[PDB]
RNA sequence: AGGACCGAACCGACUAAUGUCGAAAAAUUAGCGGAUGACUUGUGGCUGGGGGUGAAAGGCCAAUCAAACCGGGAGAUAGCU
RNA sequence: GUGAAGAGGGAAACAACCCAGACCGCCAGCUAAGGUCCCAAAGUCAUGGUUAAGUGGGAAACGAUGUGGGAAGGUCGGCCUGCGCGGAAGA
RNA sequence: ACACAGGUGGUCAGGUAGAGAAUACCAAGGCGCUUGAGAGAACUCGGGUGAAGGAACUAGGCAAAAUGGUGCCGUAACUUC
RNA sequence: AAUUCCUUGUCGGGUAAGUUCCGACCUGCACGAAUGGCGUAAUGAUGGCCAGGCUGUCUCCACCCGAGACUCAGUGAAAU
RNA sequence: CGAUGUCGGCUCAUCACAUCCUGGGGCUGAAGUAGGUCCCAAGGGUAUGGCUGUUCGCCAUUUAAAGUGGUACGCGAGCUGGGUUUAGAACGUCGUGAGACAGUUCGGUCCCUAUCUGCCGUGGGCGCUGGAGAACUGAGGGGGGCUGCUCCUAGUACGAGAGGACCGGAGUGGACGCAUCACUGGUGUUCGGGUUGUCAUGCCAAUGGCACUGCCCGGUAGCUAAAUGCGGAAGAGAUAAGUGCUGAAAGCAUCUAAGCACGAAACUUGCCCCGAGAUGAGUUCUCCCUGACCCUUUAAGGGUCCUGAAGGAACGUUGAAGACGACGACGUUGAUAGGCCGGGUGUGUAAGCGCAGCGAUGCGUUGAGCUAACCGGUACUAAUGAACCGUGAGGCUUAACCU
């Protein structure tokens, strides 16, 4: 559950440190974004020698959420913080080349298979 | 086809082998006894009337007793009527088990929803509440404007206002049938059906095929 | 928030028509004391269903 | 929506309601019969029958529970001495509601609530 | 209403160990993809337990590499395969929700003996 | 030592809600400023209406003030209703 | 000229439009404007034509003709005309 | 104007915790506020709690929420020091 | 600019986006030296803007606790 | 002008179509894809933010779009009071001045308990032609009729290349609506525990009162969403724009004047709900009522005694029904409520005793004690009567059917 004006953490090595979801994509009047949802973000904090600079407007995918996911058996997987992996603005591909912390299994798709292969733990 | 009358026992879930928790609704469907079969030659339309459950002689009245005696069955809770299609035939006194749902896949359930009493506009019609601060005075959950100036000069019919909510006949359509059983008189329907625990439900095959 | 014309004695009479009392008919008598009392209520002398229950 | 909720609040907050029921239970155990408003009686039933249920058994812990729930040494003494072994043969239901009439002050339905053994 | 009781009794599993809140547990669960079935382990600290017969569940919290993950499990669900208890916690509270903000070695739990 | 600081009594009244045929013809509640001083208060006295007084707003002068209240001229006058 | 200061009948309703100036009464007759299938009083009257659009019963530039009538030129092309058609969308 | 949630000068003022006449519970002392009984709808008033987000609401962080004590360490630009 | 109509002037900063704000330019409709000009530490229930924590302010409301509303007994207004 | 009291915003809408998207077509400087224009079509949908009081506007980011208008530039006896347009004050300009402004700035009281119409709900009286208990038919009325993306067809037709279809099928989303708590949660001042200060129960221990539930920690049932299921349809009839077949007037041609066939989220059905006050008051099943006297204007008359049934109503216990009514369950031939027993759930190892520790505390009894609204039993308590209402076969003509 990530809405507009929500501060997220970065789970990759693109350079960003804190991002803010400015727009949830996927439809009109859409209000929330679970895991595996493209969101439009802006970069609040960044490291100096990074691939992305502070104040850019890119896309990202939610990979960790305090709200969690719903497995079909009725079991949830909640995380301690809201994390995301940045994406390129038009090619939807991850900018970083590493992934930090665990991710979920909802990312096993043709777009995020690189991320879920790069992640250190898929639970 | 025809439907059946059941009692909502409650809700539970069923675990499948592939790890899916299917929320179901237990509907106790006892054998419905047919009391009167109406046809076009005497009623202008063809249908059957069924009854389910059991009452007591002290609790049944004399007209109901005479009706059940003419039918030739035992007194049940109430009387429900199902429209017949063309071709299907039924006899008075025939007991209808829950074998009718052995081949159906989706059913519609009908029952009186829970009674919410006198509900407000926010509860009933999902109106958006006004401001709780910023000077707002005594208008935190009021409906606001209900019309226009002197040109209409009235309130149109069907205006969404506060009033009685729930406690009415509600039909839920195209519910997947999970498990049918005759020895326990059960009907496990995926999802939620209207009513409280122990309410009378009318389960018919889904019309929206 | 106030009337523009005065209502009549007729409208007053109708509104007062729906506001009327009703006479209690369920007046039982005690099997032993023999005095009138409401159903499911003890008598003036403390009897109820033919049993002195209140001193 | 009061859906399957129990208990009457009787236009009182929780503290006043609990204290009034404590005083009324003490008074009922003391005098074995009182007269009160009919809903007050129907709630005093639920308050004071578990007290006699605790009085049927006998233990230091149960005496302390009854003293916590009544705050009256004389009442707990009577409850464990007279009313305790008296209802040893009853399976609950120790009280009797007898609707008297209507109070002259505010026209409220009054009722005598008494113990079933007071003979 | 014994019907739902009977259905729950016929669906419940009789292979559940007795674990208290605070114990360190490890849940072996089934992860499926197509036809390949793997057995993944999730070993953490039980912070909550809800007992509802068939609908019973338990919340286990494991501090992963960078974050702290919490996962609830339906006790009678076929997605789980086995429950093992490694350590036994000596807490005296039913819901160990303060472990979310403990976030350190002050989140350690003393052992208990028998 | 301080027209010093925080904060009760005391004095005042910055914000919001309630109240608006009010509990109150100016309040209540929650917060608020001063609180040894150009402070506050009790008793008595003086300044009287084109006058008083005013750390000055045309503010206050008995719930009334770009001229108090009462009585009189007076049945002012009204091409207005 | 009417209303103002004039009621009555007509134009559905409509001071100022049309007919007509109320002294009073009558369960009598004749008319004006306007009308005579029913609402709703009186012609489903008579004779000779037109319209096919509900035109009548909201309108123009222009367009095509759909038909009716008349006078002309070598069966056929032009002229004037009556009723029509489209243009014609609002809470 | 009321048997009015307002105003009204001075004296005495105890126990425990507390810096304290604040505050919380008590002593002496005095009260339960002159309409009540049930019901436990909308809505209003005064409060409590709240998943994920945290000003995206709004004219405006209005209102609420938040911080709040004692002792020790440490504490920037600027400055009339 | 508490002063600027044009004007949301132009440039830089802040924000994903800033008619407000901050620093400058002077093209000052229509600043200016005791009707004081320019700075200025401290102070302000003063005006404008930004950041952190915080939250039902909102996303989008949910439940609960008391007082009315509602019903029964008594008393019993008002503007119009 | 003996008052129609506001520019904007919020909540709430409603209509029109000069149509923003979705839908159907015509022409193309329409290879396809994508477009340009025009016609039909109002069923639905038709953003969140930064700036400003702004409507408007500029900018950031999505989808199918972020439509144009009317409704006192809709909406203040519904809310805010930012601007404008009171009284204070200041700047620039103007005038000697009081003061004023093609201006700017800071601050600045928004009343009304709903009589009538209207609307949302819910009742009482009567009617419906003997009375009563049920189940329905359906004249009529109301609600959703939103849609993205991906995949297969298919890298197919088309196309110099690059790109890339129509028709059809399947899967998965956003918004909206309906229902329910099985899951995840929230609340749960009626459940359990911790803890501060204080007062009391004589005291220790143990409890209780107050301090916002004193502050917290969890949390049953109900209620609820963020949670979970379902819906938007398919089909049929008649069509709009449009496409036609046959076809004369007019020996040809012509979609039309005769006749026939297709043709849209539009209309009527189909889906869901209300619904016989549908005074046009409908249909079906069943139950109950089968006495004697008088009189007068020969009345569809009243009265006398006896009967007053089927059923309803009142009263009591009550409910996942509820403002009150109403609705449902039960009333001893009973599980309706309370209690009790057993269980479940929650909190979490009660009190007492013993041991260790001279001394805070720990340890065993012990997953103990306590447990509301939940589940299953149990008449222990409370639901006392044919007591009240409601009756004695139900009007005239005709039409068939037996005298
Ligand atoms: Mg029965
Ligand atoms: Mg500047
Ligand atoms: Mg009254
Ligand atoms: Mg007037
Ligand atoms: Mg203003």
């Amino acid at each position: 559950m990530i809405q507009e004006q929500t501060m997220l953490n970065v789970a990759d090595n693109s350079g960003a440190r804190r991002v803010m979801c400015i727009k949830v994509l996927g439809g009109s009047h859409r209000r929330y974004a679970g895991v595996g949802d493209i969101i439009k973000i802006t970069i609040k904090e960044a490291i100096p020698r990074g691939k992305v600079k502070k104040g850019d407007v890119l896309k990202a995918v939610v990979v960790r959420t305090k709200k969690g996911v719903r497995r079909p058996d009725g079991s949830v997987i909640r995380f301690d913080g809201n994390a995301c992996v940045l994406l390129n603005n038009n090619s939807e591909q991850p900018i970083g080349t590493r992934i930090f912390g665990p991710v979920t299994r909802e990312l096993r798709s043709e777009k995020f298979m690189k991320i879920i292969s790069l992640a250190p733990e898929v639970l | 086809m025809i439907g059946l009358v059941g009692k909502k026992v409650g809700m539970t879930r069923i675990f499948t082998e592939d790890g899916v928790s299917i929320p179901v609704t237990v509907i106790e469907v006892e054998a419905n006894r047919v009391t009167q079969v109406k046809d076009l030659a005497n009623d202008g339309y063809r249908a059957i009337q069924v009854t389910t459950g059991a009452k007591k002689a002290n609790r049944v009245t004399k007209p109901e007793a005479g009706h059940f005696a003419k039918a030739g069955v035992e007194a049940g809770r109430g009387l429900w009527e199902f429209r017949l299609a063309e071709g299907e035939e039924f006899t008075v006194g025939q007991s209808i088990s829950v074998e009718l749902f052995a081949d159906v896949k989706k059913v519609d359930v009908t029952g009186t929803s829970k009674g919410k009493g006198f509900a407000g506009t926010v509860k009933r019609w999902n109106f958006r509440t006004q401001d709780a601060t910023h000077g707002n005075s005594l208008s935190h959950r009021v409906p606001g404007s209900i019309g226009q100036n002197q040109t209409p000069g009235k309130v149109f019919k069907g205006k969404k206002m506060a009033g009685q909510m729930g406690n009415e006949r509600v039909t839920v359509q195209s519910l997947d049938v999970v498990r049918v059983d005759a020895e326990r008189n059960l009907l496990l329907v995926k999802g939620a059906v209207p009513g409280a625990t122990g309410s009378d439900l009318i389960v018919k095959p889904a019309v929206k095929a | 928030a106030v009337q523009q014309n005065k209502p009549t004695r007729s409208k007053r009479g109708m509104r007062r028509s729906h506001d009327a009392l009703t006479a209690v008919t369920s007046l039982s008598v005690d099997k032993t004391s023999g005095e009138k009392h409401l159903r499911h209520h003890i008598t003036a002398d403390g009897y109820y269903r033919g049993r002195k229950v209140i001193a | 929506m009061r859906h399957r909720k129990s208990g009457r609040q009787l236009n009182r907050n929780s503290s006043h309601r609990q204290a009034m029921f404590r005083n009324m239970a003490g008074s009922l155990v003391r005098h074995e019969i009182i007269k009160t408003t009919l809903p007050k009686a129907k709630e005093l039933r639920r308050v004071v029958e578990p007290l006699i249920t605790l009085a049927k058994t006998d233990s230091v812990a149960n005496r302390r529970l009854a003293f916590a729930r009544t705050r009256d040494n004389e009442i707990v003494a009577k409850l464990f001495n007279e009313l305790g072994p008296r209802f040893a043969s009853r399976a609950g239901g120790y009280t009797r509601i007898l609707k008297c009439g209507f109070r002259a002050g505010d026209n409220a339905p009054m009722a005598y609530i008494e113990l079933v053994d007071r003979s | 209403s014994n019907i739902i009781k009977q259905l729950e009794q016929e669906q419940m599993k009789q292979d559940v160990p007795s674990f208290r809140p605070g114990d360190t547990v490890e849940v072996k669960v089934w992860v499926v993809e197509g036809s390949k079935k793997r057995l993944q382990a999730f070993e953490g600290v039980v912070i909550a337990i809800r007992n509802r017969g068939l609908h019973s569940a338990f919340t286990v919290r494991k501090i992963s590499n960078g974050e702290g993950v919490e996962r609830v499990f339906q006790t009678h669900s076929p997605v789980v395969d086995s429950i093992s208890v490694k350590r036994r916690g000596a807490v005296r509270k039913a819901k160990l929700y303060y472990l979310r903000e403990r976030t350190g070695k002050a989140a350690r739990i003393k052992e208990r003996l028998n």
